[PDB]
């Protein structure tokens, strides 16, 4: 019972199906956050970007999947605008309450929901960055903590 | 260890204090002494630019981007608070840092008739690595009130009404010589 990750079946910024095994086959990052707008903005998904843009051509070598912890206000379409900012490599997930909370268990994401007095909510998350290998086995946190030059170099060793 | 020369950005700091209240609440005052990196981006016309070009004015230095909303929110007030403040003594220092569509931040000024800030901008986007390693990057947006020693007097990770009277009292209070 004390092991990070599990099974899901979402939907990404496209409309097709990614699952914990379409994720196999590659080092994965698995990180979760929201797009609708918040107040101040969390740097995440704009740091993996620049992780992701220092690896250059083997950016395609890895997974890079960001999950919606807000699966009310994210939709495919809430994804697909919102990550078009970012690195195109950039995976955005959804789906229905069930699989969001299934997802949220299995990788113990803190999500709770903090209300932002101009009548709306933040959803307040685990900013951390999750490693998986090749077989969607939990390896570590992944760093974000220093240059996407040194970053990019660690992920390149999984390679 | 504190940069000695940046003890009088510590001193400001510390006399601003109670105006740091209502619109510019989320203020955190600097405790200890910081000099900035320092920062190198470009202007509008593609001329390379150091936070220390514009040492002897005190700075306000705000990072934005398009994927961020508030960010893009607050520009008015900046551009407001530029051309009110701005003189030998202050500056606004906007600097964008989107990544893709260079073209998108430079329209987002122009069609909002904002024409106060310049354009400043690091497409690497390096400028946000400086002060995410030094803790002054915790969201965005994110903006230093930076002296004429390019050391630190505060730091606000979020927006802010800068046009306010609230923001406009603190930085007057700030701004020296």
């Amino acid at each position: 019972p004390a092991a990070i990750g599990g099974p899901f079946q979402l939907t990404d910024q496209n409309g097709k199906a990614v699952t914990d095994k379409s994720l196999k086959g590659k080092p994965t990052l698995i990180f979760f956050g929201y797009t609708h707008s918040p107040d101040v903005c969390p740097t995440s998904l704009f740091e993996i970007s620049e992780v992701l843009r220092a690896m250059g051509k083997d950016a395609d070598k890895v997974n890079a999947i960001f999950i919606s912890v807000d699966p009310e206000r994210d939709t495919p379409a809430t994804m697909k605008n919102y990550l078009s900012s970012f690195d195109p490599h950039l995976e955005g997930l959804s789906g229905d309450p069930a699989e969001i909370a299934k997802v949220i268990t299995s990788y113990r994401v803190y999500a709770k929901k903090v209300p932002t007095k101009d009548g709306d909510y933040t959803m307040d998350h685990t900013a951390l960055i999750y490693l998986m290998d090749r077989d969607g086995r939990f390896v570590s946190p992944f760093n974000l903590k220093r240059t996407p030059e040194e970053a990019a170099a660690d992920l390149k060793r999984y390679l | 260890t504190g940069d000695p020369a940046c003890r009088a950005a510590v001193a400001t700091a510390q006399k601003i204090a109670p105006l740091a209240h209502g619109e510019v609440a989320a203020l955190t005052m600097a405790s200890a002494p910081l000099k900035l990196p320092d920062l190198a981006f470009e202007d509008a016309d593609g001329k390379p630019k150091k936070l220390s070009d514009f040492r002897g004015k005190t700075l306000l230095v705000n990072l934005w981007a398009t994927w961020c909303v508030p960010s893009r929110k607050e520009m008015p007030a900046l551009d407001e608070l530029q051309g009110k403040l701005s003189g030998p003594n202050f500056e606004v220092v906007a600097i964008n840092i989107d990544t893709r569509d260079p073209e998108k931040p430079k329209t987002f000024l122009k069609e909002a008739n904002l024409t106060r800030l310049g354009y400043f901008n690091d497409q690497k986007a390096k400028v946000f690595q400086d002060l995410k390693a030094i803790g002054r990057a915790l969201g965005m947006p994110t903006s230093v009130l930076v002296d004429p020693q390019g050391c630190e007097i505060a730091t606000i990770a979020g927006p802010a009404e800068w046009a306010s009277e609230d923001a406009l009292k603190l930085i007057r209070a700030a701004t020296g010589k």
